[PDB]
């Protein structure tokens, strides 16, 4: 047994489909089935460290979270400026909660808490994020692709010639 | 007094499973030490240890239409990593995001009539290419088999040795060929005692052996 | 029995702590069982009759007091789900312990056994009985506003009579926090 | 004797002909006479950890064997994105063999294992590949190049002026 | 706080011999030590030594035409590491794709009359350069030769010392002098005790001392 | 004679060992030798005369019976060839234990002797003997769809015949697996 012990399947990225001049920051931001959130999706609760990668223009520059936003491009809180292709930050921890989660049912929008936060620049193309160290608590319900025609499954697979 | 600058011709690729790391910023900072919390995990296996499952049958209902009367078939499933028989499984889903596995699999069973009532059963497995499914115990035994009764139990927990080609197969099944990859590894019964309506369940799960390499996503990101 | 099956772990627990516990201390007497009503269950309802139950509902209890106090508090719970019947029944049904509860959907029904649980059947068990220890987004919570846990039991065989048998059966089970610091 | 033991011998590169937007990898895609696969078909089996080298654009990625290829493009299982002009990856061996071979008779295509696999993207020219530590099992028969006229052989040389 | 960035000024080329190597990425993956598994080696060399080899002549047929009669010259081959007489050789294919090679050769000798005939050979060595083959057993001697019988043995394997110009030389022949490189080395006999039909076999090998210097590529890849 | 020449290594093996091994045990009774017809050899073939042997053919035995049971399994494999003949012949015939047979050509034929082998002439030899420890792919095997192995003889001398001799020789060998695991 060397796997499924999330500490090797999580440190990977994954594509974001939207963004804006400005953009939260968030796991549940992404897809539903590619293959990272799925175990997150498929826990309960989980904390990590965090990683993310941005190709971009500008001035990329960030906040933690429980900020005003309004205050961003101003006075440069912590940034550093720009180089192309690849740029490389992680960023630390800050919610208000010794733990994140997935799903928090009060009278189903997602609360207003799990903020990793967001970024901000002139021009955003490419997203790229990271999970460090991280713990997953109490796992979820999970499913495969659905089954319709007769026998076990099909589907074409590589080979040479 | 310059170090000889040995530059790097060519290499060093922003890539996937890479492991390097990078420069905290606004950092610095602790937290609580989350120990002592529950829920702890590591291992998708090692959870799905204790977890059973469930199965399904055409009749889109989870337990076993079982009949009983003097028929002598209960009714033929199959085991794949993936098939209609074990979709909504606990295994598969976390199985389909991986194409090499190996190990044994499990099972259950779970009896529905009042104890009083005796009964027999006969677990079963059957290569992939025996030709032709047994009809009959004893012969069906000749691949793999044993017993229960209601008798001083009620559970019961399977596994079907790995057997395979190699020391290893495909998460998902080909369309090149035909043969089974397993088989239709069922179920038989002696004399059924006495009953109305009976009722079984099944289930799978990890166990000393379910194990994995890795990793793709198949699905359509 | 099948005797008391544990969520997660099995332990005595931390009771006295820092301002808030030296301030919402273990009040014992904030304690008491009662009873809830569940559902019924004839031959009628085929698999997957979902039925829930959030929690935890109000109650004349002075834990029911202070469940409106609308404050920081934490607690325990411990289950213990039964339905009298008599030996010639016959069937399965599940009772289940939830963490954050979503509604679910068909095809996931046949995952719940994830969760802490125990098989309802008349041979097997007559008395369910399971605990959670606590857990939430702070280390203390505030009810109305959210409910970290609810208790849900749905179909997992038909059920059969005969004769026999009494042709319905209520379901009961005991609801009670413990280990509760307000 | 400090040669041919393969450890010094088969650690060089080879070119292959073929290529498309998708690409097979495998060791008998070489050539029958490049001295790589002479000595590699010279034997019956044969192990080596691996080391590739690709000048492409676009973004080159790859997945281990035993997997729906219809899957690659999406969600990106492990790479390193673009970068010109060199550009040099390792892959461990992943089949579900504890061994390679060459030729397998069943009743003479090559079967559907042995496969290091095969690498996508949107452009593709060149290739190198490369073996690592590798070993070799119950060597095969070998031939030189055929001897048609009288005396021994002839063959130019360089020399200077 | 940097530390001096001693660039490189134009070196590190992405090339072919270079010993260096690169970053595993889907990887920290074991697999099953593959000792004890039969078939191990590691030199062409000295799996070339227990294994023996063949010959050819015109004929096309590997073994050695072998007159029985009052002749006295019995056939005339040349060992270069590439001539017609040898191509078809475990060695040459494996020596083509070098240039310099050391070290001595070896033979071997399988006779084919029913072991009560008595017989005579005599294997020799000629320096390429004698300017005249020998034609005589003695007076071949002069250079290098040996003897043996049918009797007490049927096997035998031979060696033609390393001679050379230096302590080393070139695979291939060149295609701007005369002289053949080694001679025309073979083999004579005293009379022939009686034979119907005769046959010879002969062969190359490694030994203690074959060696090379390296590699490239001749062919048309 | 020259007596036995191994293949690769001269042991005793591993006999007993995991699950499949428990399930798959030296089934001794399993073996049992057998006679094949080879081939003809008269002063007719020239040299270059193959003739090959895929293995292993459909047997009566135990081991026969199994080898349809179509599954998983290993082997082991021992040679003994022959061809009796009188003092008065003379040639030399090329036996060969061939791993991942395939379909040779003219130039590689005067390679053959890469393999484990013995010489074939009415002087030296009167028993070959060889055998060849298990290998594949897998850990273990399922025959029709494969074949690991196969026994093979070629011309390696022209034949020769007096007037004292017999114009005709038949050539037999011995074949029978060892070691046998299912």
């Amino acid at each position: 047994r060397h796997h499924t012990d999330v500490g090797f399947i999580m440190d990977r990225f994954v594509k974001i489909n939207s963004l804006s001049p400005t953009h939260v920051i968030d796991l549940m931001q992404t897809h539903k089935h590619g293959i990272v959130g799925a175990l997150l999706r498929a826990a309960t609760y989980y904390f990590s460290d965090l990683e993310i990668v941005v190709r971009h223009d500008g001035n990329l520059t960030w906040v933690p979270n429980g900020a005003p936003e309004a205050a961003l491009s101003n006075t440069s809180n912590p940034t550093a400026y720009n180089k192309a292709p690849f740029t490389r930050l992680a960023l630390p921890y800050t919610a208000p909660h010794r733990v994140l989660a997935t799903v928090y049912d009060g009278t189903t929008q997602l609360p207003a808490s799990f903020n990793y936060g967001a970024i901000q620049a002139q021009a955003i193309h490419e997203l790229l994020v990271r999970m460090k160290r991280a713990e997953l608590y109490c796992p979820r319900p999970l499913l495969a692709i659905k089954v319709t025609s007769q026998d076990r499954y099909k589907q074409k697979i590589i080979a040479p010639a | 007094g310059i170090f000889p600058v040995a530059c790097a011709d060519g290499y060093g690729g922003l890539v996937t499973t890479d492991p390097k790391t990078a420069d905290p910023v606004y950092g610095k900072v602790y937290n609580p030490p989350k120990t002592n919390y529950p829920g702890r995990f590591t291992n998708l296996l090692d959870v799905a240890e204790a977890c059973p499952t469930f199965l399904r049958f055409d009749d889109g209902k989870p337990y076993v239409v079982t009949r009983a009367d003097d028929t002598r078939l209960l009714a033929k499933f199959d085991v794949s990593l993936a098939a209609k028989h074990m979709s909504n499984t606990y295994l598969s889903g976390i199985a389909q995001y991986y194409t090499q596995y190996s190990g044994t699999i499990n099972l259950h069973f779970m009896f529905t009539g009042s104890t009083d009532s005796k009964a027999r059963y006969m677990v079963a497995y059957i290569p992939p290419g025996v030709e032709t499914p047994p009809d009959t115990p004893e012969e069906a035994a000749h691949c793999i088999h044993a017993e229960w009764d209601t008798g001083l139990n009620s559970k019961f927990t399977f596994s079907i040795p790995y057997v395979s080609a190699a020391d290893y197969a495909y998460t998902a099944s080909d369309t090149a060929e035909t043969t089974n990859v397993q088989g239709w590894v069922c179920v038989y019964q002696i004399t059924h005692g006495k009953a109305e309506n009976d009722t079984l369940l099944v289930s799978a799960s990890a166990g000393k052996d379910f194990e994995l390499r890795l990793p793709i996503d198949p699905r359509t990101q | 029995s099948v005797g008391v099956t544990y969520g997660y772990s099995t332990e005595e627990d931390h009771v006295a702590g820092p301002n808030t516990s030296g301030l919402e201390t273990r009040v014992v007497q904030a304690e008491r069982f009662f009873k809830k009503f569940l559902f019924d269950w004839t031959t009628d309802k085929p698999f997957g009759y979902l039925t829930k139950l959030e929690l935890p509902t109000d109650h004349h209890g002075v834990f029911g007091h202070l469940v409106d106090s609308y404050a920081y508090m934490r607690n325990g719970w411990d289950v213990e789900v039964s339905a009298v019947g008599n030996q010639f029944n016959g069937g399965c049904l599940l009772v289940a312990m939830v963490p954050e509860w979503k509604a679910f959907d068909t095809r996931e029904k046949y995952q719940l056994t994830l969760f802490p649980h125990q098989f309802i059947s008349p041979r097997t068990n007559m008395t369910a009985h399971i605990t959670v220890p606590y857990l939430g987004v702070n280390r203390y919570d505030q009810y109305k506003k959210h409910k970290p846990w609810t208790l849900v039991v749905m179909v997992l065989s038909p059920l059969t009579v005969s004769n026999t048998a009494a042709p319905q059966i209520k379901v009961y089970a005991n609801i009670a926090p413990t280990y509760v610091h307000v």
